[PDB]
């Protein structure tokens, strides 16, 4: 999830599941990681001591200047268009920069994200639809043109670039608590039963 | 412009009383046969304004401040009250607003115009073949820099002058909030010796100008005649009053209207 | 304490997280203001109700029968009563010696 | 939601209903549609006349035609086909109908066709950088048309200049008309002629600056009225207000600069079309109890349902003076009273 | 003996055509429908004292048609039938002289104003 | 519920949007302590509304007239009341067979 | 208006400062309740009084 | 406008991403190990670029920090122990490994 | 002394009629406090 | 006592007549100084002569 090499774009993106194992944060504070740690739903230290019962880690890397735009019930061109979190969210926000490694020469394609969109795209949804951006009454035909923009761009990705253009990976940490039995806790050994 | 007039009398500003005047609708709330309070700028009754007037040897033309909004009432013949300037340093330094009136037209508009120290319009050689015409203009010198500018609709204005019982009498609420200026008129004829009579009159609102301009000071224009100092004023009074932030009870009557109003 | 009372006028206006902080300060005063008028209704139907009790102890013994009972019918000695129905009451004539 | 006796049932949080009426829920009607009420179309400014323009300033002096106080509606001239070429940047012609703006400027010349796709935010070129620059947060639309039968002559058209050279580039919305020397004069004519080839013929270029200030928005685009709907419960939205009810025409007069009327209680009772000179009175859509009349479950599930305060709308159908009773047959014979429902009406179960 | 019945409806009330408005009433449990409840109660005390007063008789009583007042004079105390609703010449001067939009609802009494006087 | 129960404190120290946000709760809570004791009194005062009541009903009954309603005058055949004023109320001696 | 009834979940989940703010949603509710609770139990015992 | 009884300033250095970590309710290595604000913090935070003069050529090994602690450490409080952080359950008997 | 008016003492501020109190702090006693915890009675930093 | 790194000193004096152990009696301490001092206090020892 987080030591992946190539995360999924944020136009389509993988969600993966954490389930029937050990899940053991305090690694995270052990050897350093990430640059930015911050949960809005729970307490980051708390995930170790609180454990949940599906665990769902969406893997993704978007422009830095795109970040503060993911959060419940911001509104924005990601969270309206690519990627959106539900208004009532409760997880963990991680990212942390891949300058480093992510940025290639003069852009990184593999990662796309969604410019325009006729609508607002519901959270948890993935929409690959590429279809042109109608803004007028005048037929898109399936080409740019006037009020007819192609919807799927790519993150201008360099080594050079500012803080803002920098590439970030992203993964936001989703969870269900209380509603199924808990396969995923930390390992704490098991005692006695008085 | 610089030229100060000669037969002009300074005066000190005596003061009257009034009884319900500042009464106006306040927003575009429709009500009736209900009795309603609300609180904005109005003038107090029974509060004390200032009596300004003109005569062929007292001529008034003062400089008042415009605060957040102001009373005007004019008892008028010739319909001496030919306009309004607002205005912060009432110069070109910044942007003024123009109210006047041509006899032909409702003329305003938001410019820089050059300030004259005592503005007034003039007509001129009277005598056989009535004339009164315009011919002087002293409102302003010069205009540049215009972002508003407004010509209501044609219309014939009559300008001769009247003698007796004052054939006109207007009625204004200025004020500006929230950048937008607010006109209130009513026309209603009186008889009225001095001071000001005891009555109810509802201002309603003209127009609305979005202009959203600082405004401290102002004056009323004037119409000066004669058979540019030397001229002469036809008998008219008019009085200004500061408005303030008072509760009013509003009683409507079955059409609407505002029958009357209580000064809490 | 919201914005404006208008309610939909925060709600289209005010970002979804925004709008709910404000609305739910109209909800809770609105949702007061309504417990506060069902408490005075629950006080004052008290009061009626006891009222009511009287009315009917007085078609009893002021209106049906002869009251023995001082002053309850009135000043003098009561004879009889004639009820007389009234808007959201009933109004006893005391006939007294 | 099976039928009214599991309503009484889930109301209750019982799965027995005992005999006796019980309030369930709360009658509603919800508006059908929304009706859009705003005033003419009219009062509009010359901006078809300065796109149709016989002839416009040099495009180094580009002529910037002030739009205020008025109606902008561009949907005409996208729907006129009377434009060769239309580009907008970042708004839709129909989003900008859709927007207030404070200052509307009309920028008006006349180029070359190679020199039209010069014109857009955050660009560069002989138009772009040496005399009209658009700015990178730029709203607006340009548009064009091909004027060769019109604004060219035979041996060249000189009544059009441009600037070519400037020892700097011009900002977002600046015009510099100085003749100071570049060595070169940075003042050149066009070459305007019939004969010319597409990417020198003369296309009117208007360049619609949109500037949206702290001050008071002027300029608005249009927001298309729909027809007046009566007698029906709607979301009505006329002018700046907004409601939802149940309209009719009234006997209400309101003075010319009152819109919408207000109750004791100051609650909007009626409203003023912003078209048409009418006042329409505000009549709540029908509401009232939802009231359930059922025998107890070990009796009966026969069930009665009375609307309170309401006719017949939604739907053994009567009329009592409780509201409408449907599922309850109505006798003139008076019985003694068995479940009380009120205005000296009771209901029973009976044979 | 009564008092105005008054059904108040607490989502329509607080919650103007709003779904997210009454998501968020919702939140609060039962506090809409207790008070609805405790509205209804009110309304249900007040048919009980307009009957628990007004009706101390299961019969209705009529005077013969020969009417011996044993000298006074009652045609100002009893109904006037003449009347278009049944009242006294008093009870006509008790009725004269003692007389919404957002989901309030008055409810009507069990008992007219009619039946109480014929009690 | 809020950081200090001064306003002035609170007004000394946070920016103003922020002073609104403690002092609202400071605000809200007072309402519901005034709601409390309004409520509270309004009852107690239907108490001795009831109480009072009953010492109009004794001083016609008891101490004017002579009551045949048992032990409403107290333990005995009543005769007569002696009515003697007391601090916010009336102590009635009922002289009793 | 809190996220969960439960004070627990509240408290394992958010920080403490950021528990404060259902947890104190949960004590005006339910004060509320209480209040309802109390007002409707001396008004009801007036009656049977 | 309001003045205070005993006022204490902390003065030191830190990294320059780790600045964010100040405040109260943080979370990282600065907050939880080596300095640390109460939760009730009613103070300001202020902080600007020394980097033209505190940094010296590849380093400056004269401003330390604790990446590592077992637990975490009391606001406004300095632990001078370095005993060895201990991440499993191996006792690590003063020595790294 | 002997008018209402808005006092700032030792960083108290508050608004009051100043007159002289009987009561005696003691000498590490600054500012005294009444039932409702409010200021009741206050000592100037200055002049004691 | 040391509470947030403030040092606070209440004392009393008042002359008994006694034997051994304690009077029985109450006392109301006052406070002598406050110092900043400002580290941790877990040992002490009292100075005799």
């Amino acid at each position: 999830v987080f030591n992946a090499t190539r995360f999924a774009s944020v136009y389509a993106w993988n969600r993966k599941r954490i389930s029937n194992c050990v899940a053991d944060y305090s690694v995270l504070y052990n050897s350093a990681s990430f640059s930015t740690f911050k949960c809005y739903g729970v307490s980051p230290t708390k995930l170790n001591d609180l454990c949940f019962t599906n665990v769902y880690a969406d893997s993704f890397v978007i422009r830095g200047d795109e970040v503060r735009q993911i959060a419940p019930g911001q509104t924005g061109k990601i969270a309206d268009y690519n990627y959106k979190l539900p208004d009532d969210f409760t997880g963990c926000v991680i990212a942390w920069n891949s300058n480093n490694l992510d940025s290639k020469v003069g852009g990184n394609y593999n990662y796309l994200y969604r410019l325009f969109r006729k609508s607002n795209l519901k959270p948890f949804e993935r929409d690959i639809s590429t279809e042109i951006y109608q803004a007028g009454s005048t037929p898109c035909n399936g080409v740019e043109g006037f009020n007819c923009y192609f919807p799927l761009q790519s993150y201008g990705f360099q080594p050079t670039n500012g803080v803002g253009y920098q590439p970030y990976r992203v993964v936001v940490l989703s969870f269900e608590l209380l509603h199924a039995p808990a396969t995923v806790c930390g390992p704490k050994k098991s005692t006695n039963l008085v | 412009q610089c030229v100060n007039l000669t037969t002009r009398t300074q005066l000190p500003p005596a003061y009257t009383n009034s009884f319900t005047r500042g009464v106006y609708y306040p927003d575009k709330v429709f009500r009736s046969s209900v009795l309603h309070s609300t609180q904005d700028l109005f003038l107090p009754f029974f509060s004390n304004v200032t009596w300004f007037h003109a005569i062929h040897k007292r001529f008034d033309n003062p400089v008042l401040p415009f605060n957040d909004g102001v009373y005007f009432a004019s008892t008028e013949k010739s319909n001496i009250i030919r306009g309004w300037i607002f205005g912060t340093t009432l110069d070109s330094k910044t942007q003024s607003l123009l109210i006047v009136n041509n006899a032909t037209n409702v003329v305003i508009k938001v410019c820089e115009f050059q300030f004259c120290n005592d503005p007034f319009l003039g007509v001129y050689y009277h005598k056989n073949n009535k004339s009164w015409m315009e011919s002087e203009f002293r409102v302003y010198s010069s205009a540049n820099n215009c972002t508003f500018e407004y010509v209501s609709q044609p219309f014939l204005m009559d300008l001769e002058g009247k003698q007796g019982n004052f054939k006109n009498l207007r009625e204004f609420v200025f004020k500006n909030i929230d950048g937008y200026f607010k006109i209130y008129s009513k026309h209603t004829p009186i008889n009225l010796v001095r001071d000001l009579p005891q009555g109810f009159s509802a201002l309603e609102p003209l127009v609305d100008l979005p202009i959203g301009i600082n405004i401290t000071r102002f004056q009323t224009l004037l119409a000066l005649h004669r058979s540019s100092s030397g001229w002469t004023a036809g008998a008219a009074a008019y009085y200004v009053g500061y408005l303030q932030p008072r509760t009013f009870l509003l009683k409507y009557n079955e059409n609407g209207t505002i029958t009357d109003a209580v000064d809490c | 304490g919201a914005i404006s009372s208008v309610l939909n006028d925060i709600l289209s206006r005010l970002d979804p997280p925004e709008a709910e902080v404000q609305i739910d300060r109209l909800i809770t005063g609105r949702l007061q203001s309504l417990q506060t008028y069902v408490t005075q209704q629950l006080i004052r139907a008290a009061e009626i109700r006891a009222s009511a009790n009287l009315a009917a102890t007085k078609m009893s013994e002021c209106v049906l029968g002869q009251s023995k009972r001082v002053d309850f019918c009135g000043k003098g000695y009561h004879l009889m009563s004639f009820p007389q129905s009234a808007p959201h009451g009933v109004v006893f004539l005391h006939v007294t010696y | 939601a099976l039928d009214p006796l599991s309503e009484t049932k889930c109301t209750l949080k019982s799965f027995t209903v005992e005999k006796g009426i019980y309030q369930t829920s709360n009658f509603r009607v919800q508006p059908t549609e929304s009706i859009v009420r705003f005033p003419n179309i009219t009062n509009l400014c010359p901006f078809g006349e300065v796109f149709n323009a016989t002839r416009f300033a040099s495009v180094y002096a580009w002529n910037r035609k002030r739009i205020s106080n008025c109606v902008a509606d561009y949907s005409v001239l996208y729907n006129s086909a009377s434009f060769s070429t239309f580009k907008c940047y970042g708004v839709s012609p129909t989003k900008l109908n859709d927007l207030c703006f404070t200052n509307v400027y009309a920028d008006s010349f006349v180029i070359r066709g190679d020199e039209v796709r010069q014109i857009a935010p955050g660009q560069t070129g002989k138009i772009a950088d040496y005399n009209y620059k658009l700015p990178d947060d730029f709203t607006g639309c340009v548009i064009a048309w091909n004027s060769n039968n019109l604004d060219s002559k035979v041996g060249g058209n000189y009544n059009y200049l441009y600037r070519l050279f400037r020892k700097s580039n011009l900002k977002p919305f600046e015009r510099d008309i100085s003749t100071e020397i570049y060595c070169y004069f940075p003042l050149q004519s066009y070459g305007f002629q019939p004969t010319n080839g597409v990417g020198y013929q003369p296309y009117r270029v208007v360049v619609l600056s949109f500037e949206l200030l702290h001050a008071p928005a002027t300029v608005c685009g249009p927001k298309k009225s729909t027809n007046l709907v009566k007698n029906k419960c709607v979301n009505f939205n006329f002018n700046g207000l907004t409601g939802t009810g149940v309209l009719t025409e009234s006997n209400k007069k309101f003075l010319p600069f009152q819109q919408f009327g207000r109750d004791i209680a100051d609650t909007t009772d009626a409203v003023r079309d912003p078209q048409t000179l009418e006042i329409l009175d505000i009549t709540p859509c029908s509401f009232g109890g939802v009231s359930v009349i059922t025998p107890g479950t070990n009796t009966s599930n026969q069930v009665a349902v009375l609307y309170q305060d309401v006719n017949c709308t939604e739907v053994n159908v009567f009329q009592t003076r409780a509201g409408c009773l449907i599922g309850a047959e109505h006798v003139n014979n008076s019985y003694e009273c068995d479940i009380p429902i009120g205005a000296g009406i009771c209901a029973s179960y009976q044979t | 003996v009564s008092m105005t019945k008054t059904s108040v409806d607490c989502t329509m009330y607080i919650c103007g055509d709003s779904t997210e408005c009454s998501n968020l009433l919702l939140q609060y449990g039962s506090f809409c429908t207790q008070l609805n409840r405790a509205l209804t109660g009110i309304a249900v005390e007040q048919d009980k004292n307009t009957q628990e007063v007004f009706a101390q008789v299961k019969q209705i009583y009529k005077t013969p048609p020969i009417k011996d007042f044993g000298g006074f004079n009652f045609s100002q105390i009893l109904p006037d039938p003449s009347k278009p609703s049944k009242r006294s010449f008093i009870e006509d001067l008790l009725f004269n002289k003692v007389t919404k939009f957002n989901g309030l609802t008055v409810l009507p009494p069990l008992l007219t104003d009619e039946m109480i006087a014929q009690y």
